[PDB]
């Protein structure tokens, strides 16, 4: 079990992308790969699934994505 | 061998009597343990402190279950980042300008200014008790506690550069939100027609355009097909709205938005101001305050009252 599983993630400009990942590994990881393949540093954005704000330090698992779900990109402003 | 009497607490609520030994540290008694916010896991008892109460963190099942209950959090570190930032919150001005609670500026605050002077200006209540409790401070104009608390939900530190958005993101996630709904339509010459109904959180937010009208007349976005579609809003049931955007310059018309956001600066590092519409349009930017008839500038997020919106479209 904790087979891998395939996610979406959309830009702030629309476009979504996929990721393999395990419900198993960390918020941060999966932030690291966003950051790898958008080319924007990863402390320049926050991700959201269904509105909640994911913690890096959590487990993706801890907020129920499923295959095919969608985290949301969300460029983070420094005021 | 001298002790002394104290108390441990959690919520500052329910307190524990300890009697403790003067010849060791706070932290071999306790583990980390702090005094009205200030660290003294390495210091000794002192006898002025006979009777004061302490925070520690919930390091057994009575513990774990109050803080749960006041928190609504059963990250064992929370408390620690609260009392971290309650150590510089508590020393913060929290003027009071037109009658709302600000925060005259330190520490990079400025965000949280806004969000604080948002937070009183929208009907929104707060699950967790500490979140109740702290925000009746914050507008009695005591706000130390409930500035330290958003700074701890959203893991955050004093001094760190903020975005509004994202605070009001993590502070809605512990909000009653649960009778907010928004029905969408999305309209495409190729693909036809799909509705979508969101509730809770992504009822009240949108990231695309500060135009409360213009969600309700349409916004172009991309369909999977390639071609623009059009989504608009067909029903909103909530007691506000907020519309986000890029920071862009905007002009603001007294008496059709509640609150605004103002963001000056660069991704990188910027300032906000908040823009209040009341009898004019006040400008509040930590203790100051200006006041226009009109206004045009580069504004991030826009707050609107509703109730019940239903589209004629
Ligand atoms: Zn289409």
């Amino acid at each position: 079990m904790d087979e891998p599983l395939s996610i979406l993630v959309r830009n702030n400009k629309g476009r979504s992308s996929t990721y393999e990942v395990r419900l198993t590994q960390t918020v941060a990881h999966l932030k690291q790969q966003v950051s790898g393949l958008e080319g924007v540093q990863d402390d320049l954005f926050w991700l959201t699934f269904e509105g909640k704000p994911l913690e890096d330090q959590l487990p993706l698992g801890e907020y129920g994505l499923k295959p095919l779900s969608t985290v949301f990109m969300n460029l983070r402003l420094r005021g | 061998v001298r002790t002394i009497k104290v108390f441990t607490t959690v919520d500052n609520i329910n307190l524990h009597t300890q009697v403790v030994d003067m010849s060791m540290t706070y932290g071999q008694q306790f583990g980390p343990t702090y005094l009205d916010g200030a660290d003294v896991t390495k210091i000794k008892p002192h006898n002025s402190h006979e009777g004061k109460t302490f925070y520690v963190l919930p390091n057994d099942d009575t513990l774990r279950v109050e803080a749960f209950e006041y928190y609504h959090t059963t990250d064992p570190s929370f408390l620690g980042r609260y009392m971290s930032a309650l150590n510089h919150t508590k020393k913060w001005k929290y003027p009071q300008v037109n009658g709302l609670t600000s925060i005259k500026w330190a520490d990079n605050n400025c965000y949280l200014a806004t969000a604080l002077l948002t937070l009183q200006q929208i009907e929104l209540k707060f699950n967790p008790p500490a979140l109740q409790d702290a925000y009746y401070r914050a507008r009695a104009g005591e706000a130390a506690n409930f500035c330290a608390l958003i700074l701890a939900y959203c893991n955050k530190t004093v001094g760190e550069l903020g975005d509004v958005r994202e605070t009001m993101s993590y502070l809605f996630q512990h909000a009653n939100l649960d009778s907010c709904k928004r029905v969408l339509n999305v309209v495409c010459k190729t693909c036809g027609q799909q509705q979508t109904t969101l509730k809770g959180v992504e009822a009240v937010m949108y990231m695309g355009t500060l135009s409360y009208e213009q969600f309700k007349k349409g916004v172009q976005i991309p369909c999977t097909c390639g071609k623009q579609a059009t989504k608009y809003l067909v029903q909103q049931e909530s007691p506000f709205v907020m519309m986000s955007a890029p920071p862009a310059q905007y002009e603001l018309k007294h008496g059709t938005f509640t609150c605004a956001s103002e963001y000056t600066g660069n991704y990188q590092c910027g300032h906000y101001k908040h823009i209040t519409s009341k009898e004019t349009l006040y400008c509040i930017d930590g203790a100051l305050l200006t006041k226009s008839s009109e206004y045009k500038g580069p504004i991030t997020d826009v707050f609107y009252k509703e109730n019940s919106y239903t589209t004629t479209i």
